[PDB]
């Protein structure tokens, strides 16, 4: 049984979009429907709630008008709506079931609420739009710990993006981190190879990359001073 | 319940206490059960009517100042209690029934209780 | 100490049975055929029959309740009943050329009636009907032309049309239970609907109470006695809906003030159908005043009766709904057989604190209803000619409390409701069903022959 | 607003403890397996309905609320979280004792030149090869934390399934002055590290 | 009627002669409270069986030839008549109603009218 | 074997059996529902 | 009435039409447009 999340998603600042919760599997009436958050490696959210019969809810003070949630009773399902998105809307989504609270009969009952039945979640992702082929940055090592070094790549879009180390000649000792969504809608990662102490000065380093979304290929020489 | 009734009479007599414990113990479709104990009462109180009508009604068992009639099968006092059962008996017993009712209901009490004003007075 | 039983004791305990309804006398004398539903409703007990109780204590829970449920299950049955006979409208999910109006009565009624032209069956088969009638804004919808609608339901559910007989009349009806059931009845004033309450009486022919129908605002209902009562079954779940009833009534005046006029369509045989007619004179929207001060007053002495809850001093607003469905979004209810929505957002826009004219709320009409969420039928609420006028006393309200993520910081209210089960657990909160048991045995030294 | 560890670890078949505080209203509990639906646990402070192991033990002591687990299966890997109405818990990481207390490594690398003079300071810290995969960091400008535009990942596998994750702090050249000591700072299993960079 | 459940059993044994008078007192949506009269008329029945099966049928008060169990809460003569209450003392009894019931509806009357047998034949 | 009087063959035989049949059916084909809307409320339900 | 043919695709005359695909007006949800629409069903459902 349980509950249809419509997929991850994309849009832009400001904006405004619409997300789809399908109940199956008992009565989208009875019972009562709430949503949840989480933004990036956040403490979830309160969202707000609709009973499904009249259609009364409760969007808690600091998200009114913000949200819209909804319902459609013979499709038997459940609506959200977001508007004026900003990058601080970054985050999971889900529709989660109550069954103590609503109408009908059959009721568990619980003095906590209860989140019986959950919907698999919807990522949703503000990317303001266009896509920008990066912009790449050298961090050197310096002044123990063998030396370690690498480049980063910032505020381009979409992902993903490949970078080698010389064609990628060199494999030992690298990582290249994952993404991350800073507030401009953009991404920013790194790659990062680590060394021997002696290493510099002899063999020296460089970054390929390539945004091949935007068609863009990249060759920076680092180097620590 | 009903445990052995191809035991013989003295044999069952010894309990009469199960049978008359679940006799009653505690839209379409739905019409009808509520037909049936319906009447399942009505043949319990039928039951109770044709008992206190009769000496009886003190519950069970009931002795009674009418006796026997010869051919009605003659036959004796330990080939029954030790040798037969209860519809074995009443089979037997269809041809009779009705003037057996009809004399317990009049013949008695209706004399016993009016002989018994004639002494509840004094 | 030997054994010895006792037929008659006072020994019952939690059980719920099937109960019957009371509506007394003067009630069965008005001729014209059939009545509310109380077809063979037995009338009431004319004296109060009671029994003070005596030292006894027991708990009430007007949630864990049932003769709500009943009631509820047993209005929607006599619903479907009322109009099961009722005339049919398969012929009405039509085209409509339609239009809107043609008179000097502001864009506060602007259109929204509308005047739709269509055909139709006749009583006989072959011919069409070419006819026209008069509709609520919220009856019709477009299409993708000049002005063809299509009625609400016809793309979820059929309907059918009330028999004129029928009046939307609630009557107070006395629920009486039968023996081996008892109703227990609260008699303190000051019990919030749970819980054990002392001062009791035994009844069994329940008052004469009217199931009025409304949302958001309560009806005609019973009063409250000194400090006005709160009832929540556990507040501090905001989804709990809070039930409020009153120990002050608020005077209110409806009117659909438009003088109407009914066609008696001839989609025969036998089955006729009500049209609206053109209007009589000026056209002004429906809508309900209410005193002033007298609400001021009464929204005072609520709000002295919440912080309580809620610290002594903490910060109160109120508003308009979180957006619901008609029913729920603003007073839905019925007067005079036909059907208002009024727009409560006038009397909430307001913050509290701690310790002149008269207001003129607009409502609008609609007459296409499928309550409680009955879908697969609907009632055409047919037409009333001449003016309609309605005095109500207004003695409880549904409320949502907002769920502010803080301590005790500003907490927020609008008028809930949507579930109408409450409407009756406002009248059932003074009531339990008991099943006695007139059997109990004691020891004691006596001993039988 | 409750509070819940930040992550816990334990070896299979042991007893553990989840605590979560807030007030004296009834929690409950429910589970995250990763891209799996939430699954609730317990409701009302201590009783274990259909469909659940008895291996589950909620109980409270007041304000605290806390579940222990009899046990440990690693199909329950995962994230867990309390409630109480409105008041939500943070979400609580709970890996397994697979293999040994990874302490980190920490890289705190400053802005290129070249950042400079493209007129936007972008400083990084850099956690590797740690496990379990659960640490968190606030970074320390002079002495001073801060809350403007911080970004950090979520970590994941290395080639060598111990992890990495990123930390990046975007401020402007003037503001990346105006403290000398700037700091990133982590905690990796109550172990706190730090590392700093001043303008040089 | 059920006036003072409150007031102690020794005052409320006065009378018991109301709760047993109103407890009759003389389409769907009909078919309901036809529904509920047929059962209140059943429970009044099961009633008056388990009190006819047992010595009692004798209406109201009926002296037993069973004494008590130690252990079913070992009590006093005053504490009850003179502190208690009605479903003060069934609540408690709740953990024993059965097997008393078992016992009276057998070990009594059928040893006891099995007995008048033996003594109702000479 | 059950005959209310087998030697009247037009009294159907009734057979049953100590031995369970295995018996495997199965309707081979992927479906798919046609919600036809023949409003209002009564919708149909057609092959697709 | 019923516009009909058979099937289109490479199952064998095991499954040699017998299937139908059917097509026909309706009954809107309102009382005036018809219905142009078509449908599946087995040969022992129709009749010539
Ligand atoms: C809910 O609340 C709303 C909002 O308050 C109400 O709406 C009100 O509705 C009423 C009726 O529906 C409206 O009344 C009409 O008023 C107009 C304008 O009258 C003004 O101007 C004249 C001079 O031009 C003044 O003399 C008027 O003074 C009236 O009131 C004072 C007291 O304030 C009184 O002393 C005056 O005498 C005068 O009253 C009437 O006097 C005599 C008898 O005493 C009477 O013959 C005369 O006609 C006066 O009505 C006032 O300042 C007025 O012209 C209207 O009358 C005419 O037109 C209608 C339409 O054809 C005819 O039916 C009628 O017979 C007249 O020919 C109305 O009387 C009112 O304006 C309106 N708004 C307000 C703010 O009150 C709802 O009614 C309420 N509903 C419910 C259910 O509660
Ligand atoms: C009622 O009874 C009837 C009659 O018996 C059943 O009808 C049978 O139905 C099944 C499925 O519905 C038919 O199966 C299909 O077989 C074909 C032909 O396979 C033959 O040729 C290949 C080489 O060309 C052989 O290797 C095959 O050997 C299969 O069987 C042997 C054992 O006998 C086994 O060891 C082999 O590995 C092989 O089995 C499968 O092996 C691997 C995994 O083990 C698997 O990946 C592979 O695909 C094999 O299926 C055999 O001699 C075969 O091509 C079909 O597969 C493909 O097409 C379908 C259609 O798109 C795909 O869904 C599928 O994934 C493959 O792409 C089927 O497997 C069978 O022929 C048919 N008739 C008989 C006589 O068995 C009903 O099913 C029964 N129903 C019920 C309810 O009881
Ligand atoms: C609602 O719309 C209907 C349309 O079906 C209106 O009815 C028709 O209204 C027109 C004018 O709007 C009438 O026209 C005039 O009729 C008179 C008398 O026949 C004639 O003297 C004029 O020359 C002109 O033709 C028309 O007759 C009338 N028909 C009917 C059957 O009513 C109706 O008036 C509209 N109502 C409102 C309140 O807008
Ligand atoms: C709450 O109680 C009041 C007080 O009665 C109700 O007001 C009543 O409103 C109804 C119509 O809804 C009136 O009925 C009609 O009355 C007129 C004249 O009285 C008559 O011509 C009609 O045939 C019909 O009987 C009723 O009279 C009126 N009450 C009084 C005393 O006049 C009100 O309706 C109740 N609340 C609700 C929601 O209904
Ligand atoms: C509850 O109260 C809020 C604010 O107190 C109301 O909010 C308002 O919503 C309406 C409709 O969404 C907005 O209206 C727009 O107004 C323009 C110009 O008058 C009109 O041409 C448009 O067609 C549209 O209706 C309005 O801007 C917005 N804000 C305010 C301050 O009114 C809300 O309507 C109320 N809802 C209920 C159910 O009471
Ligand atoms: C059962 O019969 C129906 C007839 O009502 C078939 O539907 C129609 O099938 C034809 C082809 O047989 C489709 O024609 C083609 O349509 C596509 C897309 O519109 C277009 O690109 C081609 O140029 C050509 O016109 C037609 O669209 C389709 N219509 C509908 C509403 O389905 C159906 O395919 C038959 N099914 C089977 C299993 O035989
Ligand atoms: C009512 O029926 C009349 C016919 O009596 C309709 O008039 C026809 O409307 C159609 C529109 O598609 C035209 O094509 C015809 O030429 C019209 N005249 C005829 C048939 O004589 C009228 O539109 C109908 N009105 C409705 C359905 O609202
Ligand atoms: C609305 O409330 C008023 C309160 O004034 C009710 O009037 C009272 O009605 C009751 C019963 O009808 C009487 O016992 C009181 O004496 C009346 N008050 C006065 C001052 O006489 C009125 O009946 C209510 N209307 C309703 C409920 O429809
Ligand atoms: C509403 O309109 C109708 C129809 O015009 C009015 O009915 C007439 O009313 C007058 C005055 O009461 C009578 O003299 C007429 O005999 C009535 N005729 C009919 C056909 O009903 C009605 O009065 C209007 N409403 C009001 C409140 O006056
Ligand atoms: C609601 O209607 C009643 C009755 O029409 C109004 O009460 C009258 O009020 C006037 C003054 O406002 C008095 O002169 C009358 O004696 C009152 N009569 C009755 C029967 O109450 C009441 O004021 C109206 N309230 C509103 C807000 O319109
Ligand atoms: C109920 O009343 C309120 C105000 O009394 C209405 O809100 C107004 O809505 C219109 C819609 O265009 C806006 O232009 C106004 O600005 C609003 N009022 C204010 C004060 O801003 C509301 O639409 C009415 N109806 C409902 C259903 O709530
Ligand atoms: C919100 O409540 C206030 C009352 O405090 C209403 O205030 C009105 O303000 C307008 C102009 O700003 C005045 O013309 C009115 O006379 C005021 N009325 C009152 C009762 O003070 C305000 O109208 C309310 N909002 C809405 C939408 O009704
Ligand atoms: C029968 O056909 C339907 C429709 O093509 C299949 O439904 C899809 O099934 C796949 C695999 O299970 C899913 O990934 C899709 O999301 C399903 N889509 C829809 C719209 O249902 C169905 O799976 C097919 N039958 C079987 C046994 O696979
Ligand atoms: C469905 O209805 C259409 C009309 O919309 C029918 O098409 C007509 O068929 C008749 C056959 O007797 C022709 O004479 C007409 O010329 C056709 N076109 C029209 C009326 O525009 C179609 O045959 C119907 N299909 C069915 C009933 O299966
Ligand atoms: C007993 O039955 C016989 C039948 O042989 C009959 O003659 C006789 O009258 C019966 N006894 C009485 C008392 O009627
Ligand atoms: C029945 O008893 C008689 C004596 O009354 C005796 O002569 C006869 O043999 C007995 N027969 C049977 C079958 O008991
Ligand atoms: C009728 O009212 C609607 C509502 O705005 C409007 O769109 C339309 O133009 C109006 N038509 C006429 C003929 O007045
Ligand atoms: C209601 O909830 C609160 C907090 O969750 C709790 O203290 C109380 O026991 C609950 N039940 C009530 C008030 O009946
Ligand atoms: C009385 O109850 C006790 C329980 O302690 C039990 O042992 C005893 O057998 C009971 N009396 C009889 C007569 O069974
Ligand atoms: C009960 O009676 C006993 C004597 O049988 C006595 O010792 C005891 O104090 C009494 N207690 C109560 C509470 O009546």
């Amino acid at each position: 049984a349980g509950l249809m999340q419509s997929g991850a998603v994309m849009k832009n600042s400001g904006a405004s979009v619409r997300v789809s919760c399908q109940a199956d599997g008992y009565d989208f009436i009875d019972y009562v429907i709430h949503w949840f958050r989480q933004r990036r490696g956040e403490g979830l959210e309160w969202l707000g709630w609709m009973n499904p019969s009249g259609g009364g809810t409760n969007y808690p003070r600091p998200f009114q008008g913000k949200v819209t949630m909804t319902r459609d009773t013979s499709t038997e399902t459940a609506y959200l709506d977001v508007r004026g998105l900003t990058y601080d809307d970054t985050a999971v989504y889900y529709c989660v079931r109550d069954r103590a609270n609503g109408s009908g009969r059959r009721r568990f009952e619980s003095v906590n609420w209860f989140l019986d039945l959950w919907g698999r979640g919807t990522q949703i992702t503000v990317v303001s739009a266009s896509t920008k082929g990066p912009s790449v940055f050298p961090l050197a090592p310096s002044s123990g710990g063998t030396a370690a070094l690498g480049c980063l790549v910032k505020d381009y879009f979409p992902e993903p993006v490949t970078v080698s180390w010389n064609s990628g000649a060199l494999t030992s000792g690298v990582h290249t981190f994952p993404a991350v969504l800073q507030s401009s809608g953009l991404y920013s990662l790194s790659s990062v190879v680590t060394v021997p102490s002696s290493s510099l000065g002899t063999q020296t380093y460089i970054c390929n990359v390539n945004h091949k979304p935007s068609n863009t290929k990249v060759d920076k020489r680092v180097e620590p001073k | 319940f009903l445990g052995a009734a191809g035991s013989t009479m003295g044999a069952a007599s010894m309990t009469l206490t199960v049978q008359a414990r679940n006799l009653l113990s505690g839209t379409v479709w739905g019409i009808k059960q509520l037909q049936a104990r319906v009447l399942a009462v009505e043949r319990y109180l039928r039951d109770q009517q044709l008992l206190g009508i009769w000496g009886c009604s003190g519950k069970l068992i009931c002795c009674t100042n009418v006796p026997w009639n010869s051919s009605w099968s003659n036959r004796n006092l330990s080939e029954i209690w030790d040798n037969m059962t209860w519809l074995q008996w009443d089979k037997e017993i269809s041809n009779y029934t009705q003037i057996i009712y009809g004399l317990l209901e009049e013949s008695q009490n209706q004399q016993e209780k009016n002989e018994q004003d004639l002494l509840a007075l004094d | 100490l030997w054994v010895t039983v006792y037929y008659g004791v006072p020994v019952w305990k939690d059980a719920e049975t099937t109960l019957f309804c009371a509506s007394d006398a003067k009630a069965y004398e008005t001729e014209k055929h059939n009545v509310w539903a109380t077809h063979a409703c037995v009338p009431t007990d004319p004296n109060p029959q009671e029994i003070h109780l005596e030292n006894v204590t027991e708990e009430f829970n007007m949630w864990k309740n049932n003769m709500v449920e009943q009631m509820h299950t047993d209005i929607i049955s006599l619903w479907d009943q009322s109009l099961k006979p009722c005339v049919k409208l398969t012929p009405l999910c039509v085209t409509l050329q339609c239009t809107n109006v043609t008179n000097n009565i502001t864009d506060d009624m602007r259109g929204e009636l509308k005047n739709c032209s269509f055909n139709m069956t006749t009583e006989l088969r072959d011919k069409k009907q070419k006819v026209y009638s008069l509709f609520y804004r919220l009856d019709v919808v477009q299409i993708n032309s000049n002005k063809e609608y299509r009625l609400i339901n016809c793309n979820t559910s059929a309907i059918t049309q009330a028999c004129p007989k029928v009046s939307f009349e609630p009557i107070p009806i006395h629920y009486c239970a039968p023996a081996g059931f008892a109703i227990l009845k609260c008699k303190d004033k000051k019990f919030n609907g749970t819980g054990p309450c002392p001062s009791v009486s035994t009844v069994q022919c329940t008052h004469g109470i009217k199931p009025v129908v409304s949302t958001q605002l309560l009806l005609n209902g019973s009063l409250a006695e000194e400090e006005v009562m709160i009832r929540s079954e556990n507040i501090t779940n905001n989804a709990k809906n809070i039930l409020v009833q009153f120990n002050t009534p608020v005077q209110i005046n409806c009117t659909r003030p438009n003088n109407n006029t009914r066609k008696s369509i001839r989609i025969g045989p036998g089955q006729a159908f009500y049209a609206t007619g053109d209007i009589i004179g000026d056209i002004r929207q429906a809508h309900c005043n209410v005193s002033k001060a007298t609400w001021n007053e009464t929204l005072g002495k609520v709000v002295k009766q919440l912080r309580k809850h809620f610290g002594n001093n903490t910060i109160i607003r109120f508003a308009n709904s979180s957006g619901g469905d008609l029913e729920v979004t603003t007073h839905s209810f019925n007067c005079g057989g036909e059907f208002f929505y009024c727009n409560t957002s006038g009397l909430f826009n307001s913050t509290w604190i701690s310790n002149n004219d008269s207001i003129t709320l607009p409502c609008r009409i609609k007459q296409i209803i499928n309550m409680w969420q009955r879908i697969g039928q609907a009632m055409y609420a047919p037409p009333i000619q001449g003016v309609i006028r309605c005095v109500s006393n207004i003695t409880g309200l549904i409320l949502t409390r907002d769920g502010g993520s803080t301590n005790s910081t500003t907490e927020t209210f609008r008028p809930g409701g949507g579930d109408m089960r409450d409407n009756w657990r406002s009248e059932l909160y003074k009531y339990k069903v008991v099943k006695i048991e007139p059997l109990g045995v004691a020891p004691t030294r006596c001993k039988r022959r | 607003a409750l509070t819940q560890p930040r992550s816990v670890s334990a070896s299979p078949g042991q007893s553990v403890t989840i605590s979560c505080t807030g007030t004296h209203n009834y929690v409950s509990w429910c589970q995250q397996k990763p891209g799996q639906a939430p699954k609730l646990l317990i409701y009302d402070f201590n009783k274990r309905p259909s469909g659940v192991s008895d291996r589950f033990s909620g109980s409270t002591s007041g304000n605290t609320a806390s579940l222990t687990i009899s046990g440990l299966q690693a199909d329950d890997e995962g994230h867990y979280f309390c409630w109480a109405f409105e008041n939500i818990g943070g979400g609580t990481k709970l890996t397994v004792l697979g293999q040994p207390k990874a302490a980190p490594s920490v890289t705190l690398f400053p802005p290129s030149s070249e950042e400079l003079q493209a007129n936007k300071a972008t400083l990084v810290c850099l956690i590797s090869d740690f496990y379990p995969g659960a640490v968190t960091v606030a970074w320390k400008a002079d002495s001073s934390p801060v809350k403007a535009g911080v970004e950090t990942t979520t970590p994941s596998k290395q080639s060598n399934n111990k992890y990495a994750a990123s930390s990046y702090l975007s401020l402007t050249p003037e503001q990346w002055k105006s403290h000398r000591s700037y700091s990133c700072q982590v905690t990796h299993e109550g172990s706190t590290v730090e590392k700093t960079v001043a303008p040089t």
